[PDB]
């Protein structure tokens, strides 16, 4: 049993017709202190999977090392390591989910919430969640922390059920994700303007975008707001 | 307890009071708080009395075996290192707060050590309940390039401050001087400023005052021959 | 503490030890645990020394104003009830009292047990205090109604001794009282140290102890 | 919150962020923490939103009644009324208030009233959770008798950093200028102050 | 959380003679392991040939004494300058103490003087007003150190006459003021050795028909 | 609840001129209840005497333990153990249970058979040694004993005088403690004779 | 019942042959934060008394107002307010001590420790202490907080008992006080270099010194201290 | 504590105050918090004195053994050993460490290791209770590729403010310069840095 020290906030994601999108901001908070501004919380595994992590950053860095070692180990005595016997999103997820549940069962958890996003061999979209309790679930949209409360409602307006996935393009899906990240910046006190975004498409592969910023913000209406009720000046 | 340590020109001196308490009660009026780790490495101890003794006897035993193994005179840093690692391992549960000082082939040294395993270096140090009263004196009168005689005076003055102003400290002042190229001199009861005055009356009783029921000889000897 | 009292043919016997304690420390050994409320009324004290002393002294003043307004000595039942109602106001507030109101009135000898918990009981035999449990053994085994004053005084004395011996928080000395229809009569202060040895020899009891 | 008040040559300027939180949720991102208790006596509010509003409302009532009887009150007088409430009800309140005002006689004055209910008259003052991160910056950069433009930049830069490091601070930077000329409200948006 | 009580240490001692009485107490005031004062009087002349000492929590002791002195003042006003007897003072003090039964004066209290027959008297009080006349009584930090010594040297407890072997006790011969003051000084010197809160000084107040006299003796300052 | 005061009891030791004395009460209780008036707390291993106060089970256990250890010492060393040496053995044995200690207050008393020097020592429950020149006290009435010993004691007392001093210290301390009394024993120890006296005291 | 927020540390004082000296630093701490650097904690009452206060500053400011009002009230219908019926140190102290004990008895204390220093009408030195519990005592030297642990030992080396007071001059006494303030700056983590000092003499009256600094400090020996045991560089 | 490490053109400089406390008592006013784990790899220690000493000693042992087998270790390698101890024993430790070192290949590098045991490579780093008060000042005044003299002044000014506001920080300012030229120790006394 511990407590989280340096933390990462929401990770958000959704499926679209040809793949998945996942995003997360670049902040490592230390309680109310916005300590570390250059933290990457999206971690690619091969060219077909991206693991997005929230929660304790020291535990994130540990998981990041487990994944790096997983790739190394899969290549051992494996001539098809860059082909048929490459790591799949479903393999990577089940491994993490196994570790998370084992750690909670020893009362010494990895204080994280994880979303594994990727595309399988057969072109199927993979998107599944796992957390410190070993709890797992899948949905067309997934989000951790505050994103679960604010992002999911917005993303579910695009993909409300399974049948809406083929009707959703990459331009529409990215637009929705970017908007959700803006909303979280308005409303989450432990968020940052700077974020990273990753797209895993079955045709165009893995596209990893860094140093993105929340833009097109609305603040001008603030000038007209005066006092808390009766004040006029 | 009040304990201090002061460096000087050609060595180092440590000192301590002689009170041991059990709550508000004084259990021993002439306790010996200066412990010998090796011939020229002595430490003064505050805190849990049994712990300062036990931890000192143990490291001193291992230091002696080390000195025999290496065919060298023991170093203060060795005693320091062995003590802090032992105390750190027990995470403060061994309540030994020590001032370790001595002379060795490297020179003269003065360290303090806390129950959780942290060490500190200094020219003057103080530990125990009277450490503040003693440190007030040390901060007021210490200077660089002290003589042996000046350092003994400063040290005993610092202990006296604890004796008079701290209820956890009292009775006498013990001193040990460790000078380079010399034998260490252990000055037990260097000062005796708290002798009890003569009582007003003698409470010696008349023989036969106490009522007795039975008498018997106690056999302490072994089983006898014949 | 150990205190006791019992009704019998020739009135009521009242007996008590004299020890006062503050933890393991014996603070006093000369405490009067029997309070004289009037020439015909006694009160015993057990538990909070301050509490018992204050409230029973305040009761004695209530019993006196009663006599002035009514031209009549208060009954044992009325006196015991005034106390009970007084302490009931402060119930749960922390008071610690275990008392017996002993006396002789129109209905003959009277004996009431009163405590800070709220109990008020009439009875022929009581014992309250940490050592009460030891005293009850001697009382119950030897108590009659047809008991002589001499034998009754001894019984109450011997009962306290039994408790004073075993109970660590009981001892010092035994105070005896005998209440008649002509009023109460003090029957002395008896050191347990001396009394124990005397009783041991004359009675033969306490064979386990050497002397 | 991040709040501050700074005296300068022509008077005094109040400054504040616009964030109010419920845990990590931002309940309002365009809050006005700069509140008016008299024509040229304003305050900066930090701590409980309910407590600081209740207090400021009571003070505005007291000073309105003062004015009707004895004319314009001093900034010191306003600070005293705040203090009396914050000190006497210290067990039940959580309010950190900075009082600032302009007289013609006394010119610009700043009083800070922390949790206990003590009063401290200062050349400038900072308060709120975000103030911790700018004690060093403000101490190094503050000068007495600055110009209006210099003082605006000082507050803008200071609150910019406070907002940058404190999660409980953010949104827009509001400012209120108090001089003989009158009362001027200023606002500065994220795109302006973040790039500083 | 605010703790309204404290412990200022100190120890007091009252001994009753045949025609005199003494009330002694050390002059040391402390909190925890610090000394506040080496000479802070603790035993007071309260008027009408009565001396008093209440302490433990100094602030409560100062208040009680202050109130009793006030009680004596008003006893004169209300009853034609009548002298307050020691037994009447004792009963009055009980009622001062029990008035705070539910927020007690955290103190040990002893008064001393002469009874109405001219004999020495010492009364002892617990924090809530239980009082007892005694011949010998110590109160405070080192009370448990001193009282057994006084049981032995004032009341001759466990002392028998040689030759008889436990059959005949040592007879209860009265003590003189000079003999009593020796027991007092020896009591406090012994307590100073083994109790850390006792020391610095010893102030003794002796009460006779002639009035109230003081004596002061130094104690160890460690 | 407090293990050191459940059973009650006291021990006191004193030095004299070419002699030592050690004494104890005989009470064993269960808090307020008195159980035994014959529970002696002083034991001896050859010419070395050991008094133990505190939790009765640990008193009994430590006696059996030191009897064990001193019997082996003697078989190997071919001599009886001395007070100075025994004192170190008691300290060693108690500190080995530093984090699960015996709830006792031991007191050693004896005369070195070679030097003839009188010796007493006291310990806390974890082994710290208090080697005193005058007297050692232990038990539920330790405060009372400190007061009696510190005022009644004077150095270089003769055996028959020392007896009266230690007896009065014990008796009057015990009579101010609820958990001590019910009898008492005093050992008077000289280089080659030891007398044991049972005292008459109040049985309440 | 409350807790102290903004606090003032040690107040130290001592008697000398013709009067008393009292001193206190100018700091108002906010926990570990050294918030307010210009706080006066010595408050003169007339020309014969100085009240030095430690503890909660809001309660100090309250007491400061009670004293100011006390002077105003004493002057009412009093032609001898600047002469025979002026306020004495003993009057001022007993008033405060009365208030402090009453407040603790209502379980709502003034969280302070106070030393009243002054000279009486007859030229006698007055020096007495009172705190949040209503506890009072007097001594040749008095100190609050850390000063009780560090200053008193140093000041008691000058005036160890009553008979040492006539032998102690104002130059020696001031020197001792100034040294004690230096020691407290070395060793008290809630102290400041800047302090105020006040002397009340029966001949020369009240001298109030502001903006004093701790000087003649020893730090040079720090350069030779390296590591925590074995380190040489 | 108040500790920092700053990279610059010629290498890296470590800085620290000299105060260690037990509550409000200053147990040592001349502490050396800048500790050496290798010839040109040093660390700044904050948190428990016992924990940080025990850790630094173990690391010095590991790097001494590394050197005997594989030659001079990198600053990244040293930071990894610190991390491994701080992360795996996070439940029982209270240590905030900054690791700084000089290579000829990598030049000056700084790694900070807060409570959790996470690692963060940075151009400069600040830590300790007193660091809170200078986040704003340091962010505004730090530049990359400063000179030795500029970097010394930056640290001197930064720690001066940290000491000024933090009661848990004080004493002297120690510094350690790590360059190709060697290892230089610097010290700055109160009279020098307080007047800044
Ligand atoms: C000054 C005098 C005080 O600070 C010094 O620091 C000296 C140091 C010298 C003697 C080495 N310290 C003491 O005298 C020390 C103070 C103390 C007390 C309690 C805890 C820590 C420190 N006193 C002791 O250690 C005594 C020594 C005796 C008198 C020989 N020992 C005790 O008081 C033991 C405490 C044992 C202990 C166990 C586990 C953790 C901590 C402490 N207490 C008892 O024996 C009390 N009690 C008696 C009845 O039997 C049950 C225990
Ligand atoms: C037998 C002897 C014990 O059960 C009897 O029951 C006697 C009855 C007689 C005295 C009338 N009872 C006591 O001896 C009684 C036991 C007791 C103690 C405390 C509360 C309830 C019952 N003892 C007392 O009342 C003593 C008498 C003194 C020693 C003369 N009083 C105290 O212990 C006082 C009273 C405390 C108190 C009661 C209620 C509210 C607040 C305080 N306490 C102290 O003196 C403080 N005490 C001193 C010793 O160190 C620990 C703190
Ligand atoms: C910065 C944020 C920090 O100093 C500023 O000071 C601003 C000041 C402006 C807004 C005046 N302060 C706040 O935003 C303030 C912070 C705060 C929170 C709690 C206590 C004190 C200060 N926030 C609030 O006051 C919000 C306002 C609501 C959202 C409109 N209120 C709450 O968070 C209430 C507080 C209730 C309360 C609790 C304790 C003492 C006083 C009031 N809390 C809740 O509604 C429940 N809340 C969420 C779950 O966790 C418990 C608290
Ligand atoms: C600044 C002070 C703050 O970050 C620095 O970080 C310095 C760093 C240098 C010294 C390495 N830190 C300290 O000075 C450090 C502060 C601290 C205090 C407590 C826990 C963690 C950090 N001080 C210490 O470590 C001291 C050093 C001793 C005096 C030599 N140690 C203590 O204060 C010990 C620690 C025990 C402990 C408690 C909790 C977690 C870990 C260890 N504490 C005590 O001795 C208890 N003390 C006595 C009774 O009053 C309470 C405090
Ligand atoms: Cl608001
Ligand atoms: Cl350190
Ligand atoms: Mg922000
Ligand atoms: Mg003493
Ligand atoms: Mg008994
Ligand atoms: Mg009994
Ligand atoms: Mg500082």
């Amino acid at each position: 049993t511990q407590q989280p020290i340096v933390t990462g906030t929401s990770v958000i994601s959704m499926k679209y017709d040809n793949g998945v999108i996942i995003a997360a901001d670049n902040l490592g908070s230390y309680g109310s202190l916005l300590r570390f501004n250059g933290v990457e919380r999206l971690i690619p595994v091969g060219d077909n999977t991206v693991v997005g992590i929230s929660g304790d950053i020291s535990d994130m860095q540990h998981i990041e090392r487990l994944l790096k070692d997983l790739v190394t180990e899969n290549a051992y005595d494996n001539p098809l390591a860059d082909a048929e016997e490459a790591l799949e999103p479903s393999y990577i997820f089940e491994y993490l989910a196994t570790v998370m549940y084992q750690r909670r069962s020893k009362m010494n958890p990895l204080w994280n919430a994880i979303i594994v996003a990727g595309v399988q061999s057969n072109g199927d979209q993979f998107l599944r969640y796992v957390n410190l309790l070993g709890v797992t679930y899948s949905s067309p949209t997934l989000a951790t922390g505050f994103g679960a409360h604010m992002a999911n409602p917005l993303l579910r307006k695009v993909v409300d059920r399974e049948s809406d996935i083929p009707k959703t393009t990459v331009q529409v899906a990215e637009e929705a994700i970017v908007n959700a990240m803006r909303v979280l910046y308005y409303r989450d006190a432990r968020s940052s303007r700077n974020f990273s975004l990753a797209i895993i498409d079955k045709n165009t592969g893995l596209t990893f975008k860094k140093n993105l910023q929340v833009e097109n913000m609305k603040w001008d209406f603030a000038k007209d707001i005066k006092g808390y009720g009766t004040q006029k000046i | 307890t009040t304990i201090v340590g002061v460096k000087f020109n050609n060595g180092v001196v440590i000192a301590a009071d002689t009170r041991s308490t059990q709550g508000p009660i004084v259990a021993d009026k002439n306790c010996a708080k200066l412990h010998r780790i090796s011939p020229k490495i002595w430490c003064a101890g505050a805190g849990t009395a049994a712990d300062t003794e036990a931890v000192t006897q143990l490291i001193g035993s291992n230091i002696e075996l080390h000195s025999l193994y290496t065919s060298r005179e023991p170093r203060v840093v060795s005693a320091l290192q062995m003590l802090k690692q032992h105390l750190f391992k027990y995470q403060g549960h061994i309540g030994a707060y020590l001032i370790v000082a001595g002379v060795d082939p490297t020179g003269s040294h003065l360290f303090s050590i806390h129950a959780h395993g942290s060490t500190d270096v200094g020219y003057y140090l103080s530990l125990g309940s009277g450490s503040l009263a003693a440190m007030a004196v040390l901060e007021s009168h210490w200077k660089q390039d002290l003589t042996k005689e000046e350092a003994i005076k400063l040290a005993s003055d610092a202990i006296q401050a604890g004796i008079w102003n701290d209820l956890g400290s009292g009775s006498n002042v013990d001193v040990c001087v460790m000078e380079i190229g010399k034998d260490a001199e252990y000055l037990r009861n260097y000062l005796t400023p708290n002798v009890r005055e003569e009582k007003q009356k003698s409470y010696k009783f008349p023989r036969g005052t106490t009522a007795v029921l039975k008498e018997s000889i106690v056999n302490i000897c072994d089983i006898q021959e014949e | 503490t150990t205190t006791l009292a019992f009704k019998f043919r020739h009135g009521v016997i009242v007996a008590a030890d004299s020890r006062a304690t503050a933890g393991a420390y014996i603070a006093s050994q000369t405490v009067k645990k029997v309070i004289e409320i009037n020439p015909y009324l006694l009160g015993t004290m057990a538990g909070g020394a301050a509490d018992c002393s204050f409230w029973e002294r305040l009761l004695a003043r209530q019993c006196r104003i009663y006599e002035l307004r009514n031209k009549e000595r208060i009954s044992v039942a009325a006196a015991s009830k005034l106390l009970a109602n007084m302490v009931y106001q402060y119930k749960g507030m922390g008071l610690s009292m275990g008392t017996m109101i002993c006396g002789w009135d129109k209905r003959g000898p009277g004996l009431y047990y009163v405590d800070s918990e709220g109990n008020r009981i009439s009875g022929a035999t009581f014992s309250v205090g940490s050592g009460s449990v030891y005293a009850y053994g001697v009382l119950d085994s030897n108590y009659k109604w047809d008991l002589s004053v001499e034998d009754a005084l001894y019984l109450g004395k011997r009962s306290i001794l039994a408790a004073a011996h075993r109970d660590a928080y009981s001892g010092g000395s035994v105070n005896l009282y005998h209440v008649t229809e002509d009023g109460w009569i003090y029957h002395g202060n008896h050191d347990v140290g001396e009394l124990f040895w005397k009783v041991k020899e004359e009675e033969g009891s306490f064979n386990n102890v050497i002397g | 919150t991040s709040i501050m008040a700074v005296t300068f040559k022509d008077g005094v300027i109040l400054g504040a962020d616009s964030r109010t939180t419920t845990g990590a949720y931002i309940a309002n991102r365009v809050t006005d923490k700069l509140t008016r208790v008299h024509d040229k006596i304003w305050c900066c509010r930090s701590g409980s939103a309910a407590d600081t509003q209740a207090i400021a409302d009571i003070v505005q009532y007291h000073l309105e009644l003062y004015t009707s009887q004895y004319g314009t009150p001093s900034t010191e007088t306003a600070a005293s009324v705040f203090k009396e409430l914050c000190y006497e009800n210290k067990d039940n309140l959580t309010a950190g208030i900075i009082v600032a005002g302009y007289d013609d006689k006394n010119k610009g004055e700043v009083y800070t009233i922390p949790l206990g209910g003590s009063v401290h008259k200062l050349p400038y003052a900072i308060a709120g959770s975000g103030s911790t991160f700018i004690y060093g910056y403000c101490d190094k950069n503050f000068r007495e008798n600055m110009s209006k433009e210099e003082t605006v930049d000082f507050i803008k830069h200071s609150l910019s950093q406070a907002i940058k490091w404190d999660g409980s601070s953010g949104g827009v930077i509001r400012m209120v200028v108090l001089t003989a000329a009158g009362v001027e409200r200023l606002i500065f948006y994220p795109d302006e102050y973040e790039q500083l | 959380q605010f703790n309204p009580y404290g412990d200022n240490g100190g120890t007091i001692l009252g001994i009753a003679g045949e025609d005199f009485a003494v009330l002694a107490g050390d002059t040391r005031n402390i909190t925890d392991y610090s000394i506040n004062s080496r000479y802070e009087p603790k035993v007071f002349d309260c008027g009408d040939n009565i001396v008093m000492s209440a302490n433990g929590f100094a602030a409560d002791g100062d208040a009680l004494v202050k109130r009793f002195k006030n009680s004596v003042k008003w006893y004169h006003f209300d009853h034609n300058d009548k002298k307050l007897s020691i037994n009447s003072a004792a009963r009055n003090i009980q009622h001062l103490l029990y008035s705070r039964r539910f927020f007690p004066y955290y103190v040990y209290n002893i008064i001393a003087g002469l009874d109405e027959d001219g004999k020495g008297a010492v009364y002892s009080f617990d924090p809530v007003g239980s009082y007892q006349r005694e011949q010998c009584r110590a109160g405070g930090a080192a009370a448990s150190l001193i009282m057994p010594f006084l049981d032995n040297q004032v009341n001759f407890k466990n002392q028998y006459e040689p030759g008889t072997n436990g059959k005949v006790k040592k007879p209860l011969k009265y003590l003189s003021v000079e003999e009593v003051i020796k027991l007092v000084r020896d009591s406090f010197t012994s307590a100073t050795e083994r109790h850390i809160q006792v020391g610095d000084g010893l102030e003794i107040l002796i009460v006779t028909k002639d009035g109230v006299r003081k004596e002061f003796y130094e104690l160890k300052r460690d | 609840s407090d293990p050191s005061s459940i059973n009650g009891g006291i021990v006191v030791a004193m030095t004299g001129k070419d002699c030592v004395a050690i004494a104890c009460d005989l009470r064993l209780g269960s808090q307020s209840l008195g159980v035994s008036n014959k529970f002696e707390k002083i034991f001896h291993y050859g010419h070395v005497f050991l008094g133990i106060t505190g939790l009765a089970t640990d008193v009994t256990t430590l006696n059996e333990m030191f009897r064990y250890k001193t019997n082996l010492y003697k078989l190997k060393e071919e001599r009886a153990i001395e007070p100075e040496t025994f004192t170190q053995l008691v300290s060693s044995s108690l500190y080995e249970r530093r984090f699960g200690p015996y709830f006792v207050g031991p007191v050693v008393a004896g005369i070195n058979s070679k030097s003839g020097k009188p010796f007493i020592a006291g310990f806390d429950l974890i082994g710290c040694i208090d080697e005193a020149k005058d007297f050692i006290v232990s038990g539920t009435a330790s405060d009372q004993l400190f007061g009696m010993c510190e005022s009644l004691y004077e150095p270089n007392l003769e055996p028959e005088d020392l007896f009266e001093t230690i007896s009065q210290a014990l008796l009057n301390a015990a009579d101010r403690d609820a958990l001590s009394g019910w009898g008492a024993v005093v050992y008077i120890i000289k280089k080659d004779e030891v007398v044991k006296r049972y005292l008459k005291m109040r049985q309440d």
